[PDB]
RNA sequence: GUAAAGCGCACGCAGGCGGUUUGUUAAGUCAGAUGUGAAAUCCCCGGGCUCAACCUGGGAACUGCAUCUGAUACUGGCAAGCUUGAGUCUCGUAGAGGGGGGUAGAAUUCCAGGUGUAGCGGUGAAAUGCGUAGAGAUCUGGAGGAAUACCGGUGGCGAAGGCGGCCCCCUGGACGAAGACUGACGCUCAGGUGCGAAAGCGUGGGGAGCAAACAGGAUUAGAUACCCUGGUAGUCCACGCCGUAAACGAUGUCGACUUGGAGGUUGUGCCCUUGAGGCGUGGCUUCCGGAGCUAACGCGUUAAGUCGACCGCCUGGGGAGUAC
RNA sequence: ACUAUGUUUGU
C-alpha cells in the first residue's frame, strides 16, 4: 500500500520512458528531489520542478536521444524489504562505470563515483544505466 | 442503522463541536452505539452471518481506533473506555 | 496551407493512437488532421524526394485502391517514374530476383503481341497468351523498366499498402507515405498526414510529388 | 493461469513493511584510528635441496570482532506537526446481499366424485407396469409438499461459498456529489478465529416431484450399466455436526504507474436538456486489441506489463496426499 | 438403439 515511494518514482520514470511521455509527475519528497537532482546532473533527465505548496508535485522532464529513452535501465536496489548498505571500497559500478549508482551518504545523495571521491559509503538507492 | 438523530447526539456529546465527526472518540462512540444496537438483532437472528460480518468489521475498526488512541494519548483513552463501558 | 478543405480524417473509433500528434480535435466522431503540422512534413518529404531525384533515383508510386489507381498511374507517367496501381505482389521488392523473371516474361509477350509471332499460331493458345499479357501487365506494367530496386517509395495509404512499406523497411528504402489517422506511422521514413482515399486529396499529393521529382530531374 | 506450486474465503494477534515536514538522538549505516584476528596453511616475490615435489625468508592476506572519535543523507528511536493514504459525518442511489414471518399463481402427485371407453404408458423395438374391479382422456371439489415460468440480460448483489415469485419486519455492505472533521490511525499476516456448495451425520418434523440403494423388464457373449417401469435414504424445514469440491479466473492481498476501440450496469457535473441528446467525471462489469510479457497458448489499465510490501506454496514421475 | 478385442521386440 505505497510502502516505497522511491521505487514508485523510479517506476514512473521507467514507465514514462517506455510510454515515450514528455514528463512524469508524482508526489514530491525531499528524497525524491535529491534523487532527481542526481539524475539531472548525470544527464538522465532534462529538468524537474517541485510546483505545489502543501502537496508538492515533483514533475520530471524525460530525455530522449535519437528516438530512444536515455534511461535504458533504472532499478531500485535498497528496497524497504531489504536494505543495501555498501562500504566505500565495495561500492557498485553500474555498466562498468557507464551507469550510475545513486548512493545516500552521510554527506548527502550522490553518485557512486562522487561517493568514491568523497571516501564515503552508504545506502545504494538505485542503479541507472 | 444508527439514525441521524442518534448519530447527531453522539458526535455533539463526544466531540468538540457538531462538526467534529472525525475525532477518534466520536468514531469509537459511533461504533460502540451501533455494536450495542446490533446486539439485540443478533440475539434473535443468530443465523445472519452476512450481517455479522458488518458487525465484526465495526468491532475490528473500534479496536484499531482504540489502539491508536491508547498509543497517542492514554488519558483520553482511559477516559473514553470508562465513559463507554469497554474492556470486556 | 494550399490544401485545406479537401481532406478530413477517418472516424474516431478506427484511429491509431500513434496518430495523436497529427490529430487536431475530431469534430463529430471524425478526426481532423492538423494541417499546420501537415505543411512542414509534406514539404520536407517533397524536399527529400527532390534530392533523391537529383541523385537520379527511382520513385515508385504505390496506390492500389480503385479511387486512386489511375491517379497514381498518370502522375508517375507524367513524371516518368514507376508505379504500382493494382494489387501489390508480395515480394515485389524483397523477392525481386523472382519477379524480375516475371517482368522479363511480360516484355517478351509485349514484343510478341505487337511485332512477334502472335497471330501465326493456334488461336486458343494465342488468346491464352493474350489474356496472360494484360494480367501480367496490369500487375507489373508500372515497373517494367525499373531494372532493379527503386530508390524511393511513395505510398498513398500506409495501412492499406502495409506490405510494400515493410518490404521497403527491411530493404533500407525510404518510404514517403500519406499516413491517415487509422495507420501506424512507424515504417514510414517521412510521414505525411492527410487523407488516403479522397480523390482530390490524392491527386493533390500526386501532383505535388510529380512536380517535385520533375524539378529534381534537371 | 495451463509444466510442481496462490490456502475455498475472510477477520485478525505476534511478526514484516510503512505517506509527508521539522527538530533531536545516533541504534542501524558510513568514515578514520587503535587493539586484536597464534603459528602453520593459501597467495606473491625470493632463497636451498642437480630439477621438481619438498623445505624455507619476507610480504600480502586473514574479507572478522571489539573499542574510541567523527559523519547524519537514508532506516530506526523520541517529540511536534501536515495532508495526499486511511477513517468519520451530512444527502442520495442501485442491488436474487443476509435473517425472520406472511402470501399468490402455475404445474405435478394423491383423495372423492361426474362423463366416458378400451386401451394407456413406455421404447430403437419391446417388455415389466397400469387398465372392464372403469384405466388413460376430460370436468368439478379437496389435501399436501416442493420450486418460483415470463421478466432474465458474458444483468445485479455478496469476502468466498452463494443469492432470483410477491409483501412486511430486522439488518450488512457498496457507490456517487459537495463539503466538514480526525490526522498515518495504514498494508500484509505465521499461529488463532470465523464463514464455507454438494454429499454425508445426529435429533425432531415433513415428504408432492425427483431419486443413490434396491426390485422387476429389456439390451448384451456377459450387463452388478447405459434404456424402461417402480422405488428407500436423501433432496425440504429447525437445531447441531462435518469442513471438503475442477471451493476455478486452475490467476493471494494491498498500492502505484503504462497507448486504444466497442459495449453493459449504476451514479453524478455542465450545455442547445430542445426528447431517451452532446461534452465530462466516478464505481462495477464484457469483448477485442497496442507496447510489453510469455515456452507457446495467451494476458494485455479488471495484466500473466513495469514496480514495491507481506503472506501462502513448489523442487522429477510413481510410492503418496499414503503410512505412522 | 446397442458389439469387444488386436501377443513381444528391432533396424
Ligand atoms: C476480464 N478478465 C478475465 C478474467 O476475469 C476474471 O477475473 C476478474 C477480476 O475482476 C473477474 N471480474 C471476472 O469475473 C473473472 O472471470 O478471467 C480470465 C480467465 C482466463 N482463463 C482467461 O480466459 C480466456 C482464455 O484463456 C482464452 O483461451 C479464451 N480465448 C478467452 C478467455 N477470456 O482470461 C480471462 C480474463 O482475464
Ligand atoms: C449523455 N448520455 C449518457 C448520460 O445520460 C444522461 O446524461 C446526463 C447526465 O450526465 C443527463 N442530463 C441526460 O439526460 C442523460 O441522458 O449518462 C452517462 C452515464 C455515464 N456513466 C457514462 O456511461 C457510459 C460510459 O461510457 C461507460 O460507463 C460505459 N462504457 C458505457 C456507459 N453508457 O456515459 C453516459 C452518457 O454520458
Ligand atoms: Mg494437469
Ligand atoms: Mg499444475
Ligand atoms: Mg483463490
Ligand atoms: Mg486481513
Ligand atoms: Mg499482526
Ligand atoms: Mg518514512
Ligand atoms: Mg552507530
Ligand atoms: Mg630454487
Ligand atoms: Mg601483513
Ligand atoms: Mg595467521
Ligand atoms: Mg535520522
Ligand atoms: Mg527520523
Ligand atoms: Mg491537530
Ligand atoms: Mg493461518
Ligand atoms: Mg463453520
Ligand atoms: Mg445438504
Ligand atoms: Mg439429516
Ligand atoms: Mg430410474
Ligand atoms: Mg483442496
Ligand atoms: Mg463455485
Ligand atoms: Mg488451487
Ligand atoms: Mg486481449
Ligand atoms: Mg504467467
Ligand atoms: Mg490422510
Ligand atoms: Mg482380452
Amino acid at each position: 500500500s505505497m510502502q516505497d515511494p522511491i521505487a514508485d518514482m523510479l517506476t514512473r520514470i521507467r514507465n514514462g520512458q517506455a510510454a515515450n511521455k514528455a514528463a512524469v509527475t508524482m508526489p514530491s519528497s525531499k528524497l525524491k528531489v535529491a534523487i532527481a537532482n542526481v539524475l539531472k546532473e548525470e544527464g538522465f533527465i532534462e529538468d524537474f520542478k517541485v510546483e505545489g505548496d502543501t502537496k508538492p508535485e515533483l514533475e520530471l522532464t524525460l530525455k530522449y536521444f535519437q528516438g530512444k529513452a536515455v534511461v535504458e535501465s533504472i532499478q531500485r536496489v535498497s528496497r524497504p524489504g531489504l536494505r543495501i548498505y555498501k562500504r566505500k571500497d565495495e561500492l557498485p559500478k553500474v555498466m562498468a562505470g557507464l551507469g550510475i549508482a545513486v548512493v545516500s551518504t552521510s554527506k548527502g545523495v550522490m553518485t557512486d563515483r562522487a561517493a568514491r571521491q568523497a571516501g564515503l559509503g552508504g545506502e545504494i538507492i538505485c542503479y541507472v544505466a | 442503522s444508527l439514525s441521524t438523530e442518534a448519530t447527531a447526539k453522539i458526535v455533539s456529546e463526544f466531540g468538540r463541536d457538531a462538526n467534529d465527526t472525525g475525532s477518534t472518540e466520536v468514531q469509537v462512540a459511533l461504533l460502540t452505539a451501533q455494536i450495542n444496537h446490533l446486539q439485540g438483532h443478533f440475539a434473535e437472528h443468530k443465523k445472519d452471518h452476512h450481517s455479522r460480518r458488518g458487525l465484526l468489521r465495526m468491532v475490528s475498526q473500534r479496536r484499531k481506533l482504540l489502539d491508536y488512541l491508547k498509543r497517542k494519548d492514554v488519558a483520553r483513552y482511559t477516559q473514553l473506555i470508562e465513559r463507554l463501558g469497554l474492556r470486556r | 496551407m494550399l490544401k485545406a478543405g479537401v481532406h478530413f480524417g477517418h472516424q474516431t473509433r478506427y484511429w491509431n493512437p500513434k496518430m495523436k500528434p497529427f490529430i487536431f480535435g475530431a469534430r463529430n466522431k471524425v478526426h481532423i488532421i492538423n494541417l499546420e503540422k501537415t505543411v512542414p512534413m509534406f514539404n520536407e518529404a517533397l524536399a527529400e524526394l527532390n534530392k533523391i531525384a537529383s541523385r537520379k533515383g527511382k520513385i515508385l508510386f504505390v496506390g492500389t485502391k480503385r479511387a486512386a489507381s489511375e491517379a497514381v498511374k498518370d502522375a508517375a507517367l507524367s513524371c516518368d517514374q514507376f508505379f504500382v496501381n493494382h494489387r501489390w505482389l508480395g515480394g515485389m521488392l524483397t523477392n525481386w530476383k523472382t519477379v524480375r523473371q516475371s517482368i522479363k516474361r511480360l516484355k517478351d509477350l509485349e514484343t510478341q503481341s505487337q511485332d512477334g509471332t502472335f497471330d501465326k499460331l493456334t488461336k486458343k493458345e494465342a488468346l491464352m497468351r493474350t489474356r496472360e499479357l494484360e494480367k501480367l501487365e496490369n500487375s507489373l506494367g508500372g515497373i517494367k523498366d525499373m531494372g532493379g530496386l527503386p530508390d524511393a517509395l511513395f505510398v498513398i495509404d500506409a495501412d492499406h499498402e502495409h506490405i510494400a512499406i515493410k518490404e521497403a523497411n527491411n530493404l533500407g528504402i525510404p518510404v514517403f507515405a500519406i499516413v491517415d489517422t487509422n495507420s501506424d506511422p512507424d515504417g514510414v521514413d517521412f510521414v505525411i498526414p492527410g487523407n488516403d482515399d479522397a480523390i482530390r486529396a490524392v491527386t493533390l499529393y500526386l501532383g505535388a510529388v510529380a512536380a517535385t521529382v520533375r524539378e529534381g530531374r534537371s
